[PDB]
RNA sequence: UCGAAUUUGGGUAUAGGGGCGAAAGACUAAUCGAACCAUCUAGUAGCUGGUUCCUGCCGAAGUUUCCCUCAGGAUAGCAGAAGCUCGUAUCAGUUUUAUGAGGUAAAGCGAAUGAUUAGAGGUUCCGGGGUCGAAAUGACCUUGACCUAUUCUCAAACUUUAAAUAUGUAAGAAGUCCUUGUUACUUAAUUGAACGUGGACAUUUGAAUGAAGAGCUUUUAGUGGGCCAUUUUUGGUAAGCAGAACUGGCGAUGCGGGAUGAACCGAACGUAGAGUUAAGGUGCCGGAAUACACGCUCAUCAGACACCACAAAAGGUGUUAGU
RNA sequence: GUGAUUUCUGCCCAGUGCUCUGAAUGUCAAAGUGAAGAAAUUCAACCAAGCGCGGGUAAACGGCGGGAGUACUC
RNA sequence: GAAGACAUUGUCAGGUGGGGAGUUUGGCUGGGGCGGCACAUCUGUUAAACGAUAACGCAGAUGUCCUAAGGGGGGCUCAUGGAGAACAGAAAUCUCCAGUAGAACAAAAGGGUAAAAGCCCCCUUGAUUUUGAUUUUCAGUGUGAAUACAAACCAUGAAAGUGUGGCCUAUCGAUCCUUUAGUCCCUCGGAAUUUGAGGCUAGAGGUGCCAGAAAAGUUACCACAGGGAUAACUGGCUUGUGGCAGUCAAGCGUUCAUAGCGACAUUGCUUUUUGAUUCUUCGAUGUCGGCUCUUCCUAUCAUACCGAAGCAGAAUUCGGUAA
RNA sequence: GGUUGCGGCCAUAUCUACCAGAAAGCACCGUUUCCCGUCCGAUCAACUGUAGUUAAGCUGGUAAGAGCCUGACCGAGUAGUGUAGUGGGUGACCAUACGCGAAACUCAGGUGCUGCAAUCU
RNA sequence: GGGCGUGUGGCGUAGUCGAGCGCGCUCCCUUGCAUGGGAGAGGUCUCCGGUUCGAUUCCGGACUCGUCCGCCA
RNA sequence: GGGCGUGUGGCGUAGUCAGCGCGCUCCCUUGCAUGGGAGAGGUCUCCGGUUCGAUUCCGGACUCGUCCGCCA
């Protein structure tokens, strides 16, 4: 028959790596989480209480509980032709803080920072981000690049 | 008399007639799920808050 | 499998609130007695004519059965039940196991 | 008894080696893959020749001991048995599976169709690609039409299409002609059994000496 | 439980079943299709362990058949008196419950207890009730 | 076959789960493996057939889960109708930036596991065969193992490495910063946690593009046999074969082209006029150049356009151009 | 049941049936008997036939095997 | 005359009772039947690097086992190889060195684990009580399994801590009925006491066809509703198999590859074999063979004209145009 | 800058073979009455810092060292791949257009950094 | 038709590449309800080719025998 | 073609992750009857895996004996 138990399709997926098996550095026990902080599930297979489906992996979430071993994580799934919030207990051995946040956060300090500095002149602050733009005009020159003339190459077997 | 035993064919389709809507998000959450010694100390905190803002602006 | 004779587990009989010693026997049914309700029920629909009225079941597929242990506080006479696995074999005698011996 | 080999022809299935998933495959049917003089050195043999493929297919391990045969029958009998070095570069890895149908007048009655169609192991083939090596001989520059000769022989017994190519390489080594040369002028290669060991600028010198003295003697 | 159901295709020769609830091991399988289209029906041949009579069913291979369980165990002679045997387990455990045997089995065993020899009894449980089976001499351990 | 176990008239007896049978399930009023008549009875049917006027607007499904379920239902989905609360947003089958996650394609095997070709150098209280040896944990060759440095080839259920395409989150006002209130939680401790008071920061308020209104609720129809094409892919020698993944189609759809055709190419449709085109074509059928330009081919089965209606290995001082 | 005459109808009662004037506690209903109880009731003893034990029966249904040695024997 | 309170008769009770009555006699399925379980589940792979994903796809497994093989703590390091020591050798015990796990962890497989999750020792019962929340399957129902807490009460350790069974992924079960534990609480409805009975909360007895009927056959005497969703003809796709034809040439042929053949390989054709499939037909297309009669194909047996020979003649063989 | 105690990242730190180490600190080292544990005061426990020694541990250095780490316009815009065509080819498969882009290899360089507290010629 | 195996003295039967026994009867010896003993004869190892040095033995082909599977409605 | 069973000393076989009995060959004892004790004898069909260890647990292969292979 088939075969669709908790951990099923798992085998890569909940291998350690190469090279870092063994126990776990105390930084993961170390890091401090707070309620609506945003982090990343990545499943560590050398600790097994507290794990993470499979579906979960490399999903990110927002901490809604905090409790003595583990944190809540609120994750959206799609179920069908709509999103369902789902509520996940996990131990802190499978969740890191997500880098994005605090850049963007970075980001909101700077540009209120700006804003801040350049709100005693009045200079047109411009604080939105801006794609890349064409590259302007610019004059290239041949001094000591004079043009060298390439060729297409003739076939060779090259064995 | 055998018979076509399972597709997804079509399936993204209509689910995407009507959307994949996102789910709507509320200013205050709902506290179910969330420690109990927590929620315990955070009625009486409340209260009291509430009691020192009426007392405040009574 | 072996389960111990006693075994010191919570007792909820209103005095006791705590762990005390208990000690264990198996479950046994006891006997259906009559002038239970259901008995009385089926004594009256399958007297008369109309054969067998009731479904009998036959299509039997367990070999084992859940044992339930019957724990005793040996203080206040409060009686527990627990459920164990399925096992083919069960005993209270308890005749431990001893690693580094023969064969 | 045998399938023609059109039927197992294309790579049409991932690749089905012998392992403890099948257990019980017949054995190979070529199993000598050098010979000529193979235990010569690295410089009598100068000149290289290869059959190479121009298909995505499957070569038959029947089809590479037919085809090693003739080449080394008739070079054999036009140059001596001693002045070539044949080498088959393929090996026969992949499975080749049958689902055996009853060929009795009424079978039908006892066949069961496609229910159940698994097939079971009887052949071993190799899976070649474009531009990969089938068969590889080394000899003098006196026997180059002998060789060209044995592999054009010998590529009837393929099906597809294979190209004769005279390499630009040294023997059975990866180095050009006047790179081996100026590499052999100096002390810095070492004859093996067949093949040659060369030195390099890593390791530990006590080790580079003791191996490779002539191009340290300076 | 003392007895566990089974299949009548999943049983075969020398193994035991219940029939007309006596515990039976069968000497004879035999299967025949009923009708051209119908599923073939087991006739089954065995013999009690007990009391040594032949007894015979025919079922669907579908169908369920009752088996007991089955327990031969292993035990030294004490004394045999008044037609109960006295045994000896491991561990230095004593039976005298088992009545002795009636036939050429109990009058060999008789008479090898009476001229002396160390016997071996093998004794059979199955649905409650209690044999002996056969009797063997200890080659070592004298 | 024809003097009888003969043929037959009339009278009479046996009545429907009953009769009668020299036995065929035969006969019992053209009815018999259970007669005929009336009633229950308009018996039940997940099964077959049919189902009656017009126009307008919207518009599917053959998929999930459970069922003595597999020709049927329930349930979710798709669809319509009625709307309701608001007024440009708590949006988006899209991109960018930042940040994650993955173990396929590829690659690798002088990297682990496993398979595998060939020699070389060593190890014999530490192999086996021969020959020389009284024999010898003797010798000399040879062949096997094991080790060392190489060498050839591989892996759906091998792997150090590792894409592309898909995929999670964030890009603020429900935000940031400052100050200090509550608590029975927490701390050695106004330490922290959570929720707060008061104050400051507004249109470049925090990337792009678009928004066609955004959000919400009730109720119910039909459907729950699908099939085809490109790409990935499984079983099979293969199949207009069977089974999956993503998308687009046909079903449900006409129109121009492919002579012809459900699915291919182009393009989707109110009624008309003018112009321009797509795909396809311009000797004649047939609307449109027997146009222009450079070559090739002569077939005593030429060739002529994707899907598509077939041809291979091997050859040829046929002819052309090359190395 | 077999199917004139003639000539014969062998072996097997283990099984399934059928049949005994055998022997007698194993199974063992209702009524009846005894004990306990305040009673409903519960528990025992006793317990007919038939099963179970013991015989017969194949012109009853039926059945009529293997391994060695030298057709024969084991 | 006989018989006699026995037969008979009436009502209950046990046996016997296809003579008769009523009914049943799974599903999936490359047609059905036999076979198997793809019917409830688990590991790896197919699976196309989120998730999901089929086939009677591949390789396997489950209906158990364990008072320790659970919980806590402490000490130690395994497989293997080398070198040694009386009996003692290939394998008994002891000693040293090397040893990233090449061992072990109950079982299938895959992950995980080295002052441990392994081996040995010490103490225990957290495999306990009370109800909630969450994850997987999913309708975001049930069942099973699991995760993190709260309120108690415990175990262990110096302690931080750890523990709500087994290192993780499988190891299992509704309504009704019976029975057990708890509350010793509620009710027996004219009022009480005591038995008895019925309730509430939590378990057990089991449905493996595993969201859970109580169930043997035959029909060649057969019937009905349907089905080309489905088999037994032809036809159509395919050509494994059957038949026929090539290419290469190790050899046979006294000598000599090819007069005639031709191994090991390999490319095709045909639909006069048999399979495979299920597209059409089940409100019917008359399924053996023979007789009769017409036409077509050529892969030519004979006749016409030729080429080759291991063609002297005769006879024969190979081949061409030829139906 | 050396050393110790507690660490963070967990080989640029590991491994092999040599060489060096002032001062201080670690270390080996001396002892068995007491607590405690062993077949064995070897490990562990306790006592002294006395009798001694850098021999080892430890730290640092060396090696065209093994390994590991970083970079390259080194291989290679190669393999692979998203999209497109009434493109080629009997087919197998392959070119082109708009995009993304490896691994092995080769070469070059490197061989622990650092937090808190104490202490040192 | 195809597949698989088989072939020894007059008969049965043993054979690893280096034709033996038993039975029939030839002779001799030996004696009721007829034996035994001793020396005998007896093969082109089914046939034909190649390998070897020599094939019963190895291989290829042919013959022969014995098994197994096969048409339709 | 598929499925099931089968191989243990000469025979019967049994079995825990090779035993007896009857055969065989000796020796001893005592009839009417005997009995006892020794031995030679088994790669558990074969080959692998698993397991401390396998007759036993599993897989593959061989032999033999069975049972199906039907509707058209
Ligand atoms: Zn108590």
């Amino acid at each position: 028959g088939k075969s669709h138990g908790y951990r099923s399709r798992t085998r890569y997926m909940f291998q350690r790596d190469f090279r870092k098996h063994g126990a776990v550095h105390l930084s993961t026990y170390l890091k401090v989480y707070k309620v609506g902080d945003i982090v990343d599930i990545k499943a560590n297979g050398s600790i097994q209480k507290g794990m993470p489906h499979k579906f979960y992996q490399g999903k990110t979430g927002v901490v809604y509980n905090v409790t003595k071993s583990s944190v809540g994580v609120i994750i959206n799934k799609m179920v069908g032709n709509r999103y369902l919030e789902k509520r996940l207990n996990l131990r802190v051995e499978h969740i890191k803080h997500s880098k994005c946040r605090q850049e963007f956060l970075e980001r909101v300090k700077a540009n209120a920072a700006k804003r801040a500095e350049a709100k005693a002149q009045g200079v047109a602050v411009q604080l939105k981000r801006q794609p890349a733009q064409p590259r302007e005009s610019r004059i290239v020159s041949t001094e000591g690049n004079v043009p060298q003339t390439l060729a297409p190459v003739p076939y060779e077997t090259f064995i | 008399a055998k018979s076509k035993n399972h597709t997804a064919h079509n399936q993204t389709r209509k689910a995407h007639r009507n959307g994949i809507k996102k789910p709507k998000t509320y200013k205050y959450p709902s506290l179910k799920g969330v420690d109990p010694k927590f929620r315990r100390n955070h009625k009486h905190a409340l209260h009291g808050t509430a009691k020192a803002l009426a007392a405040a602006k009574k | 499998v072996n389960v111990p004779k006693t075994r010191k587990t919570y007792c909820k009989g209103k005095t006791c609130r705590k762990h005390t010693q208990h000690k264990v026997t198996q479950y046994k049914a006891g006997k259906a007695s009559l002038f239970a309700q259901g008995k009385r029920r089926y004594d009256r629909k399958q007297s008369g004519f109309g054969g067998q009225t009731k479904p009998v079941f036959h299509k039997k597929a367990k070999t084992t059965k859940k044992v339930v242990l019957r724990l005793e506080c040996v203080k206040c006479k409060t009686r527990a039940q627990l459920t164990l696995k399925r096992c083919k074999h069960f005993e209270l005698g308890g005749e431990k196991k001893q690693k580094g011996q023969a064969l | 008894a045998r399938r023609p080999a059109r039927c197992y022809r294309y790579q049409k299935n991932k690749p089905y080696p012998k392992s403890r998933y099948n257990r019980a495959v017949p054995d190979s049917k070529i199993r000598i893959y050098d010979l000529g003089k193979k235990k010569a050195t690295v410089d009598e043999f100068p000149l290289c020749v290869h059959l190479v493929s121009n298909e995505l297919e499957q070569l038959s391990s029947e089809a590479l001991e037919a085809a090693r045969i003739c080449a080394n029958k008739y070079m054999t009998t036009v140059s001596g048995r001693d002045a070539f070095h044949l080498r088959v570069r393929v090996h026969p890895f992949h499975v080749l599976r049958i689902n055996k149908m009853l060929s009795c007048a009424g079978a039908d009655r006892l066949q069961q169709g496609m229910r159940g169609a698994w097939g079971k192991p009887h052949g071993l083939a190799a899976r070649v690609d474009i531009g990969q090596i089938i068969f590889s001989v080394r000899t003098k520059d006196s026997n180059k039409d002998v060789v060209v000769e044995g592999l054009r022989r010998a590529r009837y017994k393929f099906p597809g299409q294979q190209k004769i190519i005279l390499s630009k390489k040294w023997g059975f080594t990866n180095l050009d002609r006047p790179e081996y040369l100026k590499k052999r002028e100096a002390g810095e290669v070492k004859d093996d059994g067949a093949f040659v060991k060369f030195l390099s600028k890593k390791g530990s010198l006590e080790n580079n000496i003791r191996e490779f003295p002539e191009y340290f003697a300076a | 439980s003392a007895t566990y159901p089974m299949q009548c295709s999943a049983l075969r020769k020398n193994g035991f079943v219940v029939i007309k609830s006596r515990p039976c091991k069968i000497v004879d399988m035999s299967t025949s299709k009923t009708g051209k289209h119908g599923h073939a029906k087991v006739h089954l041949v065995a013999i009690d362990i007990f009391t040594g009579k032949k007894l015979e069913d025919l079922s669907p291979s579908t169908h369920n058949m009752e088996v007991p369980v089955v327990k031969r165990n292993e035990y030294q002679l004490l004394d045999i008196d008044d037609g109960f045997l006295s045994l000896m387990n491991m561990d230095g455990d004593t039976k005298d419950d088992v009545k002795a045997p009636e036939g050429e089995l109990g009058d060999s065993l008789q008479t090898a207890f009476d001229e002396g020899k160390d016997l071996m009894v093998t004794i059979i449980s199955a649905m409650g009730e209690e044999a002996a089976i056969s009797f063997k001499e200890a080659a070592r351990t004298d």
